[PDB]
């Protein structure tokens, strides 16, 4: 009944450690969420995108550690509003395996510093709220300690966004989704 | 029960510097975030500082290099030392928690207390 969608960032500025940190959140929530009627999708950008996985892809082999442990960190400059477009065209489309009718949710896990990025946020955020795309940030490294990148969070983050921001360092967000889940 | 009391607010010259205390009451004080967020009426609600004991320190881009906030574990208490005050300073400054194991340093705080004036002139 949900096709969650993963984009973690891989540009530059984000550690080696923070990224180990992003590859075992993103296969505790699969690994939480396998035996349900959840479906898993993941992009990695930075300048350049890699599909790491589809939904068709993660339906045919549903093992999270398989998936992840050969995910590379690609660096460079970091292009998250081109990263928010390719995800609702590319992943969200019925011929990668999402589902039309199903509740669709972007985890977007980054440092809240885009650079280098052609579009702005105020031009990909209606195309995701055009497909009810439900977002959810997770910041990650220094994104909570400068009042740049804190703000950039509620651009990306859903209507509510006291419900859709948390940290990598800590598995609330799961909690959060998982309640958001059950409830649906 | 639960209490987030602001003060050490009042009138200072440009230049001039103040220390502003949160006294905290009715939760468990280490397991919140402590931060201070402004806003001058008319103007923008701005995030200033916040403390946590697990997620370190954070400054907004006016606060950085200034202000210095600060923790006092024993009596439950943040103090916000603000130095090299200006006029556009001049907001009611409340000071807020934020449930520490989000670890989000203030983003959304659960608990507001009721802000003090802050009065910056030449
Ligand atoms: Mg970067």
């Amino acid at each position: 009944d949900s096709d969650i969608a993963f984009l973690i960032d891989g540009s530059g500025s984000i550690i080696p450690h923070d990224f180990r940190r992003m590859k075992e959140f993103v296969s505790t929530v699969m690994e939480q969420l396998k035996k349900s009627k959840t479906l898993f999708s993941l992009m990695q950008y930075s300048e350049e995108f890699r599909i790491h996985f589809t939904f068709k892809e993660f339906q045919n082999n549903p093992n999270p550690r398989s998936l992840v442990k050969p995910i590379t960190q690609l660096l460079g400059r970091t292009h998250t509003a081109t990263g928010i477009r390719k995800v609702v065209r590319e992943l969200f489309n019925i011929t990668n395996g999402a589902r039309k009718n199903a509740f669709k949710i972007l985890v977007v896990i980054t440092d809240g510093e885009k650079f280098g990025d052609p579009l702005g946020y105020e031009d990909v955020i209606p195309e995701a709220d055009r497909e009810g795309v439900i977002r959810y940030v997770i910041g990650v490294g220094d994104a909570f300690r400068s009042e740049k990148s804190r703000q950039e969070l509620n651009t990306i983050a859903s209507k509510p966004p006291r419900d859709h921001v948390f940290q990598v360092n800590n598995f609330e967000a799961l909690k959060t989704i998982q309640n958001q889940l059950r409830e649906k | 029960q639960v209490q987030l009391v602001e003060s050490g607010g009042g009138l200072v010259q440009a230049g001039g510097s103040l220390r502003l205390s949160c006294t905290t009451s009715g939760f468990t004080f280490d397991d919140y975030a402590i931060g201070w967020f402004r806003q001058a009426p008319g103007k923008e609600r701005e995030g200033v500082s916040c403390i946590s004991s697990s997620e370190g320190k954070y400054y907004s881009d006016s606060a950085k290099g200034r202000f210095t906030i600060s923790s006092d574990n024993a009596k439950n208490t943040v103090y916000l030392q603000m130095n090299n005050l200006k006029p556009e300073d001049t907001a009611v400054y409340y000071c807020a928690a934020e449930w520490n194991n989000f670890g989000r340093l203030c983003m959304y705080p659960d608990y507001w207390g009721q802000g003090t004036q802050v009065t910056v002139s030449s």
